[PDB]
RNA sequence: AGAACCUUACCUGGUCUUGACAUCCACGGAAGUUUUCAGAGAUGAGAAUGUGCCUUCGGGAACCGUGAGACAGGUGCUGCAUGGCUGUCGUCAGCUCGUGUUGUGAAAUGUUGGGUUAAGUCCCGCAACGAGCGCAACCCUUAUCCUUUGUUGCCAGCGGUCCGGCCGGGAACUCAAAGGAGACUGCCAGUGAUAAACUGGAGGAAGGUGGGGAUGACGUCAAGUCAUCAUGGCCCUUACGACCAGGGCUACACACGUGCUACAAUGGCGCAUACAAAGAGAAGCGACCUCGCGAGAGCAAGCGGACCUCAUAAAGUGCGUCGUAGUCCGGAUUGGAGUCUGCAACUCGACUCCAUGAAGUCGGAAUCGCUAGUAAUCGUGGAUCAGAAUGCCACGGUGAAUACGU
């Protein structure tokens, strides 16, 4: 868990647990670890409050992870429930990052599912 | 004024470690008075190699060391910086005795 | 005099100052509140401490690496007790003799090799 | 005797002793993959019968996969029967 | 041959093949191999392998000794 | 069985020893190999030379091996070529001129391989047991040796049944380690069975 | 004590049948190594680079390929033959003998009683006296100090501080060890047959083995072990021998034994914060540097380890949080993206992120473990490791009551 997060690793350091938001990803993890300025730099006894000084900032000013995500999938869909393939594309299993829908890349399913 | 008790493990170790302990704590400016012919000794612990009834025979194992005598007054900063950080001379121990 | 000792307890490494004034505690880069005042340990790690000349009256600028909290404060225990020396020089007998300066039971006994706890069966009680 | 025919694992990890230990420091760009050396690594294929990675618990007065240790090869678990020997450094029965 | 020496196969086939080479045939296998290759010794038979869409028929002759199952067994489909 | 061996318990005193050394860490198993190869090739040929006793030590790298033999008449042979023969064989096999040295022994009495080897000869020869026993703690006793204990295994005749006797006159302080205790067990193949002998001998004190 | 093939002793399928294990015999010669053809390997058909040395030049020392024999061997049957070992009463206080004594005698005493009591330890009384085995101490660690001593470790004091004590330097001294003492009913007083023993007190860090271990007797169960090894007897060696290639010991229709995970708010979240030791490691950790939310990878000093890495500690406190939410708890569970170990890992590798938010909200019948650092816990690592802990070993961080009683 986060400030407004979830999916906390036990027994791990800060750039390894705090960094465990939604919002980052494969592509747009880069923009979010950018605007938290933190690295892995910093040890126990080097850490500081800046972490912390700027969670807040980071939650407010840039897009939070929920939002973030229910935009980018979601919302496209949840009002436009129109024939529209793009809302259907997403759900639909097929790539988007370049996963094939069944052959060992069943990936937007969500759940763990053969 | 300088005794050294002196751990005797084996002869490949030892035959660096008679030289290469203290070799690198005198570069320009160290006091170390340089090698000394330090005729045959025996030392290792107080461990025999196989104590029998003839108590005269008194085996122990012969290994070659040398005692330090660095005896050092005013090393500089740079000549003593790797005092202790040798590659060689496995077994090492500065076990000095006033 | 400037009364310094490091004192320890399994195996630390402290740096204990003790001088005149110096109201500032520094007991490695902490804070008076956070180890000695109105917290976990306001006086668990200073139970022998009460015995002693009291902490608050003498700086101790420690930066002691080492030792649980309680161990902790016996090895603080020890260093003010070993450093005190030059305030009290026959200390090395009073001190001895008033139990102060002995390591206390009051710790993980040491151990050969052995048990979990080399005292009790372990948490594996089945047989 | 039976000590030859099962001491399979004693000639499987005594070669390579000092095959690494002087050529690991100069030679840490062959030793070290500067990723892959997909068909050099692999040559460990052809020996079948020994191999740093066939390392079983050298043991030829049984044989068995079990009962080493690399800093001095002394028994673990055969120390019930040879418990005054002295040979327990380290490592000794959990009673106490 | 992706090892570029000594060619091996991996468990996958060989959970059933070794044994259904001589004596006759078995049930279908759920193969996920897409690396293992075909011999010589099964003209005109094929590894029922469930690569992820559905069982592939993999056509293989005496030529062929290391060709894989997955050049000979076209499976991925996008859209 | 809950014993242990004596001369297991003996490692850190002054009595002989068998593999113990302190060496580098790389070469434990050449010189393993080497040791059980002695050990057990000095010995195999030596059925008729009944040596008293045969150490091999390895300190540090280097040989010193102690032969003590119990008659001169059995082990001098034909003026001593076998011997000559067995310790080229050795030094060969070992690659180095080992220092080979022979101790006179003699007083077959106090000697627990003697009296056991005497009493799986007695039993062979198909004669009383007891009587040889009992002779021989007598004959122990009598030349000194305050202590000693003797022990049989069963089988005897055409019976399945076995019984283990001991007759202990003495004494015999096992637990102890200051006790000097020599003991060397020996085992026999008789008509039905093999039968052991143990014997342990408490030769004065330090 | 660490199971992808091998492992592994099983089954299936291919193959070899003096071998794949070891000695001897006949043939000639070194072999090893590189490439092939078929093969899943086994092997079959091979070809060469070859061809070190002795060679009173056989042909051996060695190995190469084939063949007959003496063969070897089998985790194949017998612990209900054994050696050795282990569990069992049982760290239980025990088992016997010599002489003497009592009894016609078998036998008894010793060793039946009092206290210590953990107690055939100890002492007292006692027709018993002593002795041989067991227990205690004699062994290791720890409770204080001392003889000796400072390298890397501590940095009392001295120079600045390359403020971490970095360099010399002091080895006062934390820490360390080559050797000791200090606890030994030693003492004051009382209870107690004055005795023993106990109690109240004092001395000292340590009061009635100061706290833990190594030490398991006569026996003991046809106990188990021929599957750890050896081992009498029972088969056969073109073999119930074996090499190779898949699986299986983890598969299910359920039950049982163990531990772990939790069922949370005595907890979870991120922020600041000081929190260990014993160990392990030139085929190794991998300092540092860059990324990967991470796995770990590209680069990399160091060390033969009081010097380089695992290694930062955790439960905790102050900071906002939900006030018990099948919950940010819990993590199984069914995919993907992927990193490494390994030629190759669905059955049978590990690890990281997203998804997974199930049963379980302290568990009935009941039952078991617990005597001071006790329970209770929090993790840390080491051996096992090609690799795969909730197992096992080892270390610390903290830390109560119950023992009145037979």
């Amino acid at each position: 868990a986060r400030i407004a997060g979830i999916n906390i690793p036990d027994h791990k350091h800060a750039v390894i647990a705090l960094t465990s938001i939604y919002g980052v990803g494969k592509t747009r993890s880069k923009a979010i670890l950018a605007a938290a300025g933190i690295a892995e730099d910093v040890k126990i006894s080097e850490l500081s409050e800046g972490q912390i000084d700027t969670l807040r900032d980071e939650v407010a000013k840039f897009v939070v992870e929920g939002d973030l995500r229910r935009e980018i999938s979601m919302s496209i869909k949840r009002l436009m429930d129109l024939g529209c393939y793009r809302g259907l594309r997403h759900r639909r299993g097929l790539p988007v990052r370049g996963q094939r829908t069944k052959t060992n890349a069943r990936t937007r399913k969500g759940p763990r599912k053969p | 004024r300088i005794r050294i008790r002196l751990k005797a493990f084996d002869h490949r170790l030892i035959d660096q470690a008679t030289a290469e302990i203290v070799e690198t704590a005198k570069r320009t400016g160290a006091q170390v008075r340089g090698p000394i012919p330090l005729p045959t000794r025996k030392e290792r612990f107080t461990v025999l190699i196989s104590p029998h009834v003839n108590k005269d025979a008194r085996d122990q194992y012969e290994i070659r060391t040398h005692l330090r005598l660095v005896d050092i007054v005013e090393p500089t900063e740079k000549t003593v910086d790797a005092l202790m950080r040798l590659d060689l001379a496995a077994g090492v121990d500065v076990q000095i005795s006033l | 005099n400037q009364y310094y000792g490091t004192g320890r307890r399994k195996s630390s490494a402290a740096r204990v100052f003790i001088k005149p004034g110096n109201g500032k505690i520094v007991i490695n880069q902490r804070s008076l509140e956070q180890y000695f005042g109105r917290e976990t340990a306001r006086m668990v790690v200073r139970q022998p401490l009460e015995l002693v000349d009291m902490v608050e009256k003498l700086d101790l600028y420690i930066t002691v690496k080492g030792g649980g909290i309680s161990g902790q404060a016996g090895a603080i225990r020890h260093g003010i007790t070993r450093a005190l020396m030059e305030y009290d020089e026959s200390l090395r007998s009073e001190l001895r003799k008033a139990g102060f300066v002995t390591r206390d039971a009051r710790q993980v006994e040491r151990k050969k090799v052995g048990l979990r706890k080399a005292r009790r069966r372990p948490q594996f009680s089945k047989r | 005797a039976k000590q030859s025919m099962k001491a399979r694992e004693v000639k499987r990890v005594a070669l390579a002793d000092k095959y690494f230990a002087k050529r690991a420091e100069l030679k840490a760009i062959i030793s070290d993959v500067n990723a892959r050396w997909n068909a050099v690594l692999k040559l460990q294929t052809l020996p079948r019968d020994s191999s740093p990675s066939r390392q079983r618990n050298r043991c030829r007065q049984t044989g068995r996969p079990h009962g080493f240790l690399r800093k001095f090869g002394l028994s673990r678990i055969k120390v019930r029967e040879a418990a005054m020997r002295g040979e327990i450094p380290g490592l000794k029965k959990a009673s106490w | 041959r992706s090892l570029k020496k000594g060619p091996f196969i991996d468990l996958h086939l060989l959970k059933k093949v070794e044994k259904a080479v001589e004596s006759g045939d078995k049930k279908p296998l759920r193969t996920w191999s897409r690396r293992s290759t075909i011999f010589p010794n099964m003209i005109g038979l094929t590894i029922a392998v469930h690569n992820g869409r559905q069982h592939v028929p993999v056509f293989v002759t005496d030529e062929m000794v290391g060709h894989k199952l997955g050049e000979f067994a076209p499976t991925r489909t996008y859209r | 069985g809950q014993k242990v061996h004596p001369n297991g318990i003996r490692l850190g005193i002054v009595k002989p020893w068998n593999s113990t050394w302190f060496a580098n860490t790389k070469e434990f198993a050449d010189n393993l190999d080497s040791d059980f190869k002695v050990r057990q090739y000095l010995t195999k040929e030596l059925a008729k030379a009944s040596v008293s006793r045969i150490v091999i030590e390895r300190p540090a790298k280097s040989i010193r091996v102690t032969i003590h033999t119990a008659r001169p008449g059995i082990v001098i042979g034909k003026k001593g070529e076998d011997v000559e023969k067995l310790r080229k064989v050795v030094a060969d096999i070992a690659g180095v001129p080992a220092q080979i040295n022979i101790a006179e022994v003699r007083k077959p009495e106090l000697d627990a391989k003697l009296v056991a080897d005497s009493i799986t000869s007695q039993l062979e020869r198909r004669v009383m047991f007891r009587r040889a026993m009992k002779r021989a703690v007598q004959n122990a006793m009598r030349l000194g040796a305050k202590g000693i204990k003797v022990e049989v295994s069963g089988r005897l005749g055409g019976a399945e049944i076995a019984r283990t006797e001991w007759y202990r006159e003495g004494r015999v302080p096992l637990h102890t380690l200051r006790a000097d205790i020599d003991y060397n067990t020996s085992e026999a193949h008789t008509t039905y069975g093999v039968i052991g002998v143990k014997v342990w001998i408490f030769k004065g004190e330090i």
